[PDB]
């Protein structure tokens, strides 16, 4: 398909938009050394 | 003596036992060790020159006793280890091309001890 649309803002605040996305921090990386396979999530 | 068994520890009631290294020189000759997992009774004399390129045999050793540590949360019991990357061979003579084939080394099975 294809999509048509728009992301606009008043000052520095994308008010407008159809979706908006508002990640929430405070990307976090781990070691989990469990038994002998310590991966990254 | 000249092949020893560590004696000075057996007189001091084993101060160690030091069970890894070769033993000593057969005829003033030969250097001479302990194959601790030997499957039948055996021994095979081997050459090799100062040079690294001149053993007939090689072991290069990449990464050694490499430590490993974890734990499992199941009980949380430790996880402790060790690693190494080491990789092996023999100077080609032509593993194919090696068994029973390395000038290197020569295998004698042994009977009647």
């Amino acid at each position: 398909y294809v999509i048509v649309g728009v992301v606009e803002n008043i000052g520095e605040k994308e008010i407008v938009g159809s979706i908006f996305y508002a990640p929430y921090t405070e990307f976090k990386v781990v070691v989990d050394p469990e038994s002998l396979q310590p991966s990254i999530g | 003596g000249i092949s020893y068994a560590a004696q000075g520890l057996a007189t001091g009631f084993s101060t160690d036992t030091t069970k890894s290294v070769f033993a000593g020189v057969l005829g003033g000759k030969y250097r001479v060790y302990i194959d601790q997992y030997a499957k039948q009774d055996y021994f095979t004399v081997g050459y090799k020159g100062p040079n690294e390129m001149d053993a007939g045999i090689y072991y290069a050793p990449y990464v050694a006793l490499t430590p490993l540590r974890g734990s499992d949360p199941k009980n949380f019991q430790p996880v402790m280890g060790f690693k190494t990357r080491y990789g092996i061979g023999i100077n080609p003579f032509a593993i194919l091309n090696s068994l029973g084939k390395n000038a290197y080394f020569r295998r004698v099975y042994v009977k009647g001890i």
